[PDB]
RNA sequence: AUUCCCACUGUCCCUAUCUACUAUCUAGCGAGGCUGUCUGAUCAGGCAUUGCGUAAGCAGUAGAGUAGCCGUUACGAUCUGCUGAGA
């Protein structure tokens, strides 16, 4: 269980690229190794992992 | 060491809350095998659970 | 023995985080000059997240405790 | 606001006897100040033998 | 009328951590009799046996304003920390050591 | 006389800065001094520093 | 203008 | 409800500064003083969304008044000095 993207793109520890500032990141999970809700109005809100 | 149990049950035996029961941070081995209310009375006898005083502030 | 002038290190922060940073400046403090006692964490938080004391005195061995001394 | 009240200026300085109307004038209003702090330190340390005591 | 308290300092003085005769001393200059310092008209007389100090009081005297004064001179002394003021009978009390890890 | 004074000075203010230090913001439950233990190190350096036996 | 101060005593 | 008189105002001439909140990235997931109050009282501090320039201590025989006698215990605001000091 853990992020597609980020492991795909993966001294990191202790310090697809949308949005990233200026662009490296240090992900801790990627680098170490179905769900529902409703919301303001009524609807079937998925919510999947991307392992 | 989990003793969320040892607290309630010292509480309830002294009757003063769970505000008012000091459990020995050096002793948590031995407030551990604590599980019966005898045992918790037997703690609060050898000092090792005490139950604090009312805080003094004037009325 | 050092002494820290917490006054220079906190000036801009904000009045509700003075306390735990602080914290954290003496952590780094003693990470410039070389685990917190308890009676520290208490003469820090002794007047609340608010307020502290412009200068300590303290003794680092690193561990680090808070010296009673009559003025800093 | 009275600017002889204020300690500040010079007014209040020139009418209390502050300020000369120098050295030798500060001299003279500072006599007698070391007998005022040996009086206050024999009573000091007569006052409390017990504290000498755990001093030695 | 008159009332009788006792005080065992046996304990304290036989570890050489205390002088009777200056607790003695610090009780006839305190006890402040109808709201005076040293307004001691013969109702209260103190005396200093060598190890139990007694209390002759037939004014407004109790074992609560005692403790008050001996805690009042242990701090003073600054044995506040170490030396209690307990009861063993009625107006009977002592000085007591505070447990210690051997 | 006047180094005994300053030195008497000293003391006090430190131990009026001990007493604020031990003192604590609104008051709390008390922990009687009669149902905790103290070792006998911390009694035997007290004891030395007072001047007794 | 300020005179003589305490510490310059 | 409307119109004139006086006073006030960042409405404006004409904008400027501060605080809080917000916005951004990262790890994971993921569509000095004063009022009130409290530390038993001083001292020193906390709180009340900045709440709204002479230190602590000691002394004076000067000091509103509280408390002993028909020259005289004691307590004592305020004032004066250490003190353009203290921070």
């Amino acid at each position: 269980r853990v992020s597609f993207k980020n492991t795909r793109e993966t001294q990191v520890l202790d310090h697809f690229n949308s949005s990233i500032g200026r662009k490296a990141r240090w992900p801790a999970k990627s680098v170490k190794f179905r769900r529902r809700t409703y919301r303001a109005h009524g609807r079937i809100n998925k919510y999947e992992s991307s392992p | 060491a989990n003793l969320r149990t040892q607290k309630r049950l010292a509480a309830s035996v002294v009757g003063v809350g769970k505000r008012k029961v000091w459990l020995d941070p050096n002793e948590t081995s031995e407030i551990a095998q604590a599980n019966s209310r005898n045992a918790i009375r037997k703690l609060v006898k050898n000092g090792t659970i005490v139950k604090k005083a009312v805080t003094v502030h004037s009325k | 023995e050092y002494t820290i002038n917490l006054h220079k290190r906190l000036h801009g922060v904000s009045f509700k985080k003075r306390a735990p940073r602080a914290v954290k400046e003496i952590k780094k403090f003693a990470k410039l000059h070389m685990r917190l006692a308890p009676e520290l964490n208490q003469a820090i938080w002794k007047r609340g997240v608010k307020g502290v004391e412009y200068r300590l005195r303290l003794r680092i061995s690193s561990y680090v405790e808070p010296v009673l001394v009559a003025s800093a | 606001r009275n600017p002889r009240k204020l300690k500040w200026t010079k007014a209040f300085r020139k009418a209390a006897g502050k300020e000369l109307a120098e050295r030798a004038f500060y001299k003279n209003r500072m006599r007698g100040n070391k007998e005022k702090d040996f009086l206050r330190d024999k009573k000091l340390v007569e006052s409390n033998p017990e504290l000498l005591r755990i001093r030695e | 009328i008159a009332k009788t308290f006792t005080v065992d300092v046996s304990s304290p003085t036989e570890n050489g951590v205390f002088d009777p005769a200056s607790y003695a001393k610090y009780l006839i200059d305190h006890i402040k009799v109808e709201g005076a310092v040293g307004n001691l008209g013969n109702a209260v007389t103190v005396t200093e046996d060598g190890t139990v100090v007694t209390v002759v009081s037939t004014a407004k005297f109790s074992g609560k304003y005692l403790k008050y004064l001996t805690k009042k001179y242990l701090k003073k002394n600054q044995l506040r920390d170490w030396i209690r003021f307990v009861s063993t009978k009625t107006n009977e009390y002592r000085l007591a050591f505070y447990q210690v890890t051997p | 006389i006047k180094e005994k004074a300053a030195w008497i000075r000293n003391r006090q203010k430190t131990m009026i800065a001990e007493a604020r230090n031990r003192k604590s913001l609104k008051n709390k439950a008390i922990m009687p001094r009669s149902k905790l233990t103290k070792s006998f190190g911390k009694m035997e350096e007290h004891m030395s520093t007072l001047g007794h036996d | 203008f300020m005179g003589t101060l305490k510490k310059d005593l």
